[PDB]
């Protein structure tokens, strides 16, 4: 059976200035009097995507040996082929890898010029100033991370989480699991060539069911989405001002009576500032939640065998593997 | 943190020499950083001006053997002044009567003349002095005069240099000490790492990687389009018509296709009130205007309070009602000569009795016999039914409330459809695909322009996105749709091993793909961040130092240099895997 | 403290100047321009408190999980009580916080050995009660997992299950069986 | 539902009695303040 768990979040930095001001020099010596307040936003906004580098380190990285799979796959008649890494493809991947990436989907100045922007969602977030920042490891990097739990859980059993791999045949490591649920070993080697049946039954069934999901790793996708366009929406609000363009306001009134106005749009547009920073502070707390599970669910099912019931599955628990997906 | 006018750092002055073995002509910009090292007094003072020829008016400071005089006149300087000035000096306003490092700032702010000094001990040769010492005020003249060049004022028989340099608007973080001196500052504009620094309000930076501002442009020129018109706007039927309407059917007046050149009235019409509602009159010389109309009417110079939006009273209640939401102007003006008459002047009519109130611009003319009580009247006006109308009686001998005054309120509307109005402005050539201040029809803004493919109906003229700014624009001269471009774009970060160890910093351009860079060195590198600058890129593989994206990270190591490399993941080790074959601990250890 | 520097867009940010120079009715417009701003600062303070003391109560509920299976029991699940086989915890108190001293034991010099599922004997296969059959290269022992301890395959040793034609790498060995001595 | 008294610097906490005694364009203004301030309270319940 299949768990899905969010890791991480989209990154995002914001220039305040270029959200509130955009290149009006008089309404940037009007907002100078409120300078703590960016920065303090721009304080709470690092600490986040700090935290979001921190959740994939402590989910992916635990080991710091990177394993390799041997050249001979003679695992007593298990075929671990299809989570393995293809070493054909670019992206060295396994088949379920590639599956599950292509089921989320997720710049330069004169790229976008003219037309382009405005109709373009991306560019109209960053000339108000929103910036999405990139993650610090790769997606090659994880499936490397990926790849060597699986070869250390299925060439060493569990021994490779408490200190140097030792390997062992993958049969008699299957017979000391069966030993772990109660069941004596006979049963296994007597019966060693159905049970290996089954399982490659069941990873196709799992392969067959992806192509044809991942609800729960869309929908954070989504959330950034719609919250950055949000705060990219909210600049057509007057804020009880004549007008909510700037530009507007400048021409037709002198310094002293556009002074009030642009007074008005600064107070508002700070407050809408501050609440996509607050909702990005609750989102990131519960992101974090479930990266703390999903670092205990990669301790206690792949590296070793766990006996608290339901936590890795339905039935008792057997072994794990880990698949990287988006986010 | 203070913004204000400042010499920026590092700033490239000029160097000027009394040598035996230089007084010009300067600017003043927006003032003037004024150094003097010396060693037997040879700068003496200086000349303040625009012509500095006795058509206009003139500053002089100077320092005599005796005393320090400073006076404003219309100096006829000579065109070689010094010491061992002027020759005329006509009328004057305001009268007052190496080893030195001798500073001094000069400002000119409505109509004050400011100056800050402070004098240094040196012991030098030649070039302008390292350190800090921050100049106090000095004194603040009351001259009111337009200065725009100046004139250093030597004296003659000696080794003397002077050095000059120019003020800008800048943010500054200045630093006090617990006696309250300026001890130490710092230029906010002058580098990223400078931009760090006041953002974390420190003078110490740690090691790390800072966003610091998106990536900004200035604009270079400036440029105006207005539409071609040639003629006047018709101030002379207007506000010189020989008969005026009565305030119950009010006269209105179309208006198009005409300069709004006003200062044409200034010797022509004095007016008493002059009053505009949802525009500045200091900004009506820059604006086109949409729709324009002229009421007229005359009325009794108590009444003209009235002619306001909300006001209650007769006038405002059955003859003339403003909008709550108005765009114009109202003017009037006394006009007893013209309409007052010695035996008296019935032709001014109002209206007196209306069952109801009038609507916005709704005129009523209706001459019905009013119905005041019961009993109608079968038009034939007697008690309880009155004529509606009544007439003003205007004499020369009236108090200055009963006199006649004429009133003129003017209605339009701004920036939003297309005009034809325009008042008085130059138009220049149009420029594209640079950042330029434009004014188009009145509106004012930044960016940068490019031909569009959208086509406007004939009734719009400017085109609005989602955030509800203006995007695109027909030109008013070749009726052409340009597409108008923000020119500010793309974010910024700088690392630095910390302001402890070092002074050297990179920068990373997380939108270039390498140009848009502050400056380009050497050690150009591109990573999936972005532009790496300032950086050396190594073949090897360590540990992660300092994050810098997509898998790259940074380093200051050995001479001494920032390097980017690749991050390692870890040790590579094989499991010698057989299917007959296990490995046993034989002993332990006990880990805390 | 320092946010209290900001105008909001009244003409100072301090009350006694506006107080002095402005009567009542015109003092009132800016003072409430002022007491907008420090609510607002006020109420961001106590918000960022809020979601600060929820990562605080997370963390000291695992806190007080880690005392009770690592100091008061001994805990199986891997990596909750330090990186290898969990012995004991002893927990010692720091400013706001706890520290905690694992002890835990670690394999240490590994060898390696030639293994087989079960052993044939007499058409019948023996199966380890709880070790692993191992061999020096010449002779077959069966050991415990975790250690080395080599011994000799007896019948009290192992246990019986069916005979030696489906067991896939079988193997062919004498079962001491420690009864016939005794018996002659 | 208490906090609907605060006048958040208005004349009255009432739209009734503003509406009345005030003419669109200087009820505005008030307005404006209240209705700035019962957003502020509506946001505050929402992030507790
Ligand atoms: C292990 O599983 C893989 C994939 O299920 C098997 O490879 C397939 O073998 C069939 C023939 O039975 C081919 O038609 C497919 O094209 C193969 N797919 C791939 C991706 O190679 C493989 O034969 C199985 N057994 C072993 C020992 O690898
Ligand atoms: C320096 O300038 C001052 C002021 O212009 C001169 O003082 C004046 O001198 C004249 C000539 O004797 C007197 O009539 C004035 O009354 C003086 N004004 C004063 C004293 O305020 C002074 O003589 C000049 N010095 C030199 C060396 O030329
Ligand atoms: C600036 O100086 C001129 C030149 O003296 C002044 O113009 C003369 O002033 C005198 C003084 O009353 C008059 O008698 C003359 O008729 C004026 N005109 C001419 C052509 O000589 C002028 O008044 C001065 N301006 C100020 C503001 O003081
Ligand atoms: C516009 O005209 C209408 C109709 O003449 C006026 O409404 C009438 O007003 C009288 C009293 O003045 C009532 O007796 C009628 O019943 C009304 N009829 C309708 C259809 O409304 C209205 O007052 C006029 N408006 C103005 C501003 O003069
Ligand atoms: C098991 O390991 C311990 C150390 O972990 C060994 O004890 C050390 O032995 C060496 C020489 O053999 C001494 O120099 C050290 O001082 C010993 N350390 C301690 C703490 O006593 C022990 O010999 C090992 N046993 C086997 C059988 O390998
Ligand atoms: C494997 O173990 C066997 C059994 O212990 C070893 O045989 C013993 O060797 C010692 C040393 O020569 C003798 O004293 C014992 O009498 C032997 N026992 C038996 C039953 O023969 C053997 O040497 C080991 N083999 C290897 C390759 O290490
Ligand atoms: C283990 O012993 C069994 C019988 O004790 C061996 O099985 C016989 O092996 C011989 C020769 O290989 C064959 O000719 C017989 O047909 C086999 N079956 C019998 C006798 O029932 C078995 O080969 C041995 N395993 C080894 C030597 O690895
Ligand atoms: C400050 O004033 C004290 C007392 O006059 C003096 O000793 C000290 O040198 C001054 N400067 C600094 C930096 O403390
Ligand atoms: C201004 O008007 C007066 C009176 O008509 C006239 O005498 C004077 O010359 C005018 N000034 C100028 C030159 O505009
Ligand atoms: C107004 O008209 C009269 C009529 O002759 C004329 O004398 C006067 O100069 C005019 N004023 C203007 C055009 O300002
Ligand atoms: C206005 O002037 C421009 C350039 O001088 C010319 O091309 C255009 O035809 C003129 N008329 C209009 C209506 O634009
Ligand atoms: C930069 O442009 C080059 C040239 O087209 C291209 O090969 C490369 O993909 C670009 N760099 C990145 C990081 O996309
Ligand atoms: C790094 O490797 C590339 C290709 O392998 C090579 O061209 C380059 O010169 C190397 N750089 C150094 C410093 O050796
Ligand atoms: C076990 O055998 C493999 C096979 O070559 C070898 O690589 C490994 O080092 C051996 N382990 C020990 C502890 O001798
Ligand atoms: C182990 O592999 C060899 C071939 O390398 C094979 O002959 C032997 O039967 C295998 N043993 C088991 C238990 O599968």
């Amino acid at each position: 059976t299949t768990e899905i768990l969010p890791v991480s979040m989209t990154k995002t930095s914001v220039d305040c200035t270029m959200y509130i001001c955009g290149d009006s020099t008089e309404c940037s010596n009007l907002l100078l009097q409120y300078g703590s307040f960016c920065t303090q936003l721009n304080r709470a906004l690092t600490g986040i995507a700090v935290e979001q580098d921190k959740n994939t380190q402590e989910v992916f990285a635990q080991v710091k040996q990177i394993y390799k799979t041997p050249p001979i796959k003679d695992f007593g008649g298990f075929n671990f082929s299809q989570i393995l890494p293809d070493p054909s493809k670019p992206s060295k991947r396994s088949f379920i890898e590639d599956l599950l990436f292509n089921k989320v989907t997720l710049k330069q100045y004169g790229d976008c010029l003219g037309d382009i922007a405005a109709r373009d969602l991306i560019c109209a977030q960053k000339f108000n100033g929103l910036t999405v920042l990139p993650p610090l490891l790769t997606d090659e990097m994880i499936a490397q991370y990926t790849s060597a739990l699986l070869a250390g859980t299925i060439t060493s059993g569990w021994t490779f989480g408490a200190g140097a791999a030792l390997q062992i045949p993958f049969a008699m490591q299957m017979a000391y699991r069966f030993n772990g649920i109660g069941v004596t070993q006979n049963v296994l080697y007597e019966n060693q060539k159905l049970i290996a049946n089954q399982f490659n039954s069941a990873i196709g069934k799992i392969q067959d069911s992806l192509s044809s999901a991942l609800g729960k790793l869309q929908d954070v996708v989504n959330q950034n989405a719609q919250a950055l366009n949000t705060l990219v929406k909210q600049l057509s609000s007057n804020f009880g001002a004549i007008s909510s363009v700037l530009n507007d306001i400048l021409s037709r009134l002198d310094p002293p009576e556009a002074e009030v106005q642009i007074d008005r749009l600064i107070t508002g547009r700070l407050q809408s500032l501050q609440t996509y920073v607050t909702q990005q502070l609750i989102r990131a707390a519960e992101i974090r939640a479930s990266a703390n599970l999903a670092a205990t669910k990669m301790s206690e099912c792949v590296l070793g065998q766990s006996k608290r019931v339901d936590f890795c599955g339905k039935g008792y628990h057997l072994m794990s593997f880990p698949q990287s997906a988006p986010h | 943190s203070t913004q204000d006018l400042f010499l920026p750092f590092f700033s490239n002055v000029t160097w000027f020499h009394a040598i035996h073995v230089d007084n010009p002509v300067l600017p003043f910009n927006d003032g003037v950083y004024f150094a003097s090292t010396e060693k037997s007094n040879i700068i003496r003072g200086w000349i303040f001006g625009t012509t500095l020829d006795s058509k206009t008016q003139s500053l002089l400071i100077v320092n005599n053997a005796t005393n320090v005089v400073i006076k404003v006149c219309e100096f006829q300087f000579c065109n070689d002044p010094f010491l061992g000035v002027y020759s005329s000096a006509n009328n004057c306003t305001f009268e007052y009567v190496f080893k030195n490092l001798r500073e001094f700032v000069f400002k000119n702010i409505d109509g004050y003349f400011k100056i800050y000094s402070k004098h240094t001990p040196i012991n030098l040769v030649r070039d302008l002095p390292q350190g800090f010492s921050a100049l106090e005020p000095l004194v603040d003249l009351p001259i009111g005069i337009n200065i725009t060049r100046f004139q250093t004022l030597l004296a003659l028989h000696g080794a003397a240099a002077y050095y000059v340099g120019y003020l800008q608007p800048r943010t500054f973080l200045l630093k006090y000490n617990e006696n309250g001196t300026i001890t130490d500052a710092v230029d906010c504009a002058l580098d990223p790492l400078s931009e760090t620094k006041c953002t974390l309000k420190s003078f110490t930076v740690e090691k790390g990687i800072y966003q610091t501002s998106n990536f900004r442009v200035q604009p270079t020129e400036s440029i105006v389009r207005f539409p071609n018109i040639t003629n006047l706007c018709p101030f002379g039927e207007v506000f010189n018509a020989t008969r005026f309407a009565s305030v119950y059917a009010w006269n209105r007046k179309r208006i198009s296709n005409c300069v709004a050149d006003y200062s044409v009235l200034y010797n022509s019409t004095s007016f008493s009130t002059f009053k505009c509602y949802g525009v500045s009159p200091t900004k009506l010389n820059d604006l086109c205007f949409t729709n324009v109309y002229a009421d007229s009417f005359v009325i009794r110079g108590d009444e003209v309070r009235q002619i306001a939006p909300g006001q209650t009273g007769k006038i405002a209640d059955y003859n003339y009602k403003l909008p709550d939401d108005f765009t114009g102007c109202v003017i009037a003006w006394n006009s007893n000569n013209l309409d007052s008459k010695v035996g008296g002047n019935y032709n001014y009519l109002y209206r007196l009795f209306r069952k109801s109130n009038l609507k916005p611009f709704e005129r009523d003319i209706s001459t019905e016999i009013y119905q005041a009580g019961s009993t109608p009247c079968n038009g034939v006006e007697g008690f309880n039914c009155y004529f509606p109308l009544q007439s003003y009686g205007f004499q020369p001998t009236n108090g200055v409330g009963y006199q006649p005054y004429r009133v003129v309120v003017l209605s339009f509307e701004l920036l939003h459809a297309p005009a034809t109005v325009c008042g008085p402005k130059k138009s220049t050539n149009l420029v594209k695909n640079k950042c330029v201040n434009f004014n188009f029809n009145g509106l004012t803004g930044t960016g940068v322009l490019t031909e569009s493919n959208k086509k406007f109906l004939p009734f719009q003229q400017f085109g609005r996105d989602i955030a509800d700014t203006t995007d695109a624009v027909r030109d008013p001269q070749t009726l052409e749709i340009l597409d108008i471009t923000p020119c500010s774009f793309g974010g910024v970060s700088v690392i630095t091993p910390g302001t402890n160890t070092s002074n050297q910093v990179a920068v990373l351009y997380q939108d270039v793909n390498c140009w848009r860079v502050y400056s380009t060195g050497s050690n150009v590198f591109q990573t999936r961040a972005g532009c790496l600058i300032g950086a050396e890129h190594v073949n090897n593989s360590y540990e992660c130092d300092i994050p810098i994206g997509a898998g790259i990270c940074a380093s200051y190591q050995t001479s001494q240099s920032i390097i980017a490399y690749t991050m390692s993941l870890g040790a590579e080790n094989s499991v010698a895997y057989s299917n007959n074959s296990i490995a046993i601990p034989t002993n332990f250890t006990i880990s805390v | 403290v320092k946010q209290l520097s900001s105008n909001f867009g009244a003409i100072s940010s301090v009350l006694n100047d506006i107080l002095s120079r402005l009567d009542p009715p015109e003092a009132e417009v800016q003072i409430d321009r002022l007491i907008t701003g420090r609510l607002q600062s006020l109420q961001t303070y106590v918000t960022q408190q809020l979601i600060r003391a929820a990562e605080i109560r997370a963390s000291a509920n695992l806190a007080a999980t880690k005392m009770s299976e690592c100091v008061l029991g001994q805990s199986k699940r891997v990596d909750f009580c330090g990186k290898g086989y969990h012995l004991m915890s002893f927990p010692q108190s720091a400013p706001h916080g706890v520290v905690f001293l694992h002890v835990t034991y670690v394999p240490a010099q590994e060898k390696n050995f030639t293994t087989a599922p079960a052993i044939c004997h007499d058409g019948k296969a023996h199966f380890p009660r709880e070790g692993v059959f191992v061999s020096n290269g010449t002779h077959w022992f069966v050991t415990q997992r975790n250690f080395y301890e080599p011994q000799i395959i007896t019948t009290d040793n192992t246990f019986v299950s069916g005979n030696c034609d489906v067991v896939i790498g079988i193997v062919n060995n004498t079962v001491y069986d420690p009864l016939q001595p005794e018996l002659d």
